[PDB]
């Protein structure tokens, strides 16, 4: 905001954000959700996430790092994180046990400005 | 246990892959066995003599 500049943010990570309150919501009262998280999750994370988003003034360029315990994608902590990006790359085991790295699974990830527009049509 | 009920609906998904994949090894096969049969109708002639 007041410099102008544009930023950087590498977060390592998200999911240890997540868990830290979690661990407190039980001993706060708060009745915890299905897999045993808080039930203020999406809120909670929205709230943090929201503020990570380009300006008028200035620009964040972001970077967030998520565990995913036992590659479960269905965990609702990644799964609520979903929205909240713009591209979701995601690793899996199974490239890595292959002997691959970046661990990449290209069809199971994403971008949004993967358009004609944005960037050449070749690339798209 | 989440990976078991995992370890179980991805063996479940690569059996039904399996069953449409041996389907059409069936579908292909029967394309030349109805092609093949037709020499059991003309058969046992050749070597009458």
């Amino acid at each position: 905001d007041e410099a102008g500049q544009d930023v950087l943010l590498f977060v390592d990570n998200v999911f240890r954000f997540t868990q830290a309150n979690s661990e407190v919501s039980a001993l706060l009262g708060r009745i915890p959700a299905a897999v045993g998280y808080q039930p203020t999750l999406a809120e909670d994370l929205g709230m943090l996430q929201e503020r990570i988003t380009s300006t008028v003034k200035g620009s964040i360029t972001s970077v967030q790092a998520v565990y995913v315990p036992a590659d479960d994608i269905t965990d609702p902590a990644p799964a609520t994180t979903f929205s909240h990006l713009d591209a979701t790359t995601v690793l899996s085991r199974s490239v890595a046990e292959a002997g691959i790295y970046p661990a990449v699974e290209p069809l199971e990830c994403a971008s949004r400005i993967m358009d004609p527009d944005a960037i050449d049509v070749n690339h798209y | 246990g989440g990976g078991t009920i995992r370890f179980w609906r991805e063996k479940l998904e690569g059996y039904k892959k399996y069953h449409q994949i041996v389907k059409t090894i069936k579908m292909v096969t029967l394309a030349k066995y109805r092609q093949t049969v037709v020499r059991t109708r003309v058969r046992d002639q050749t070597l009458r003599y």
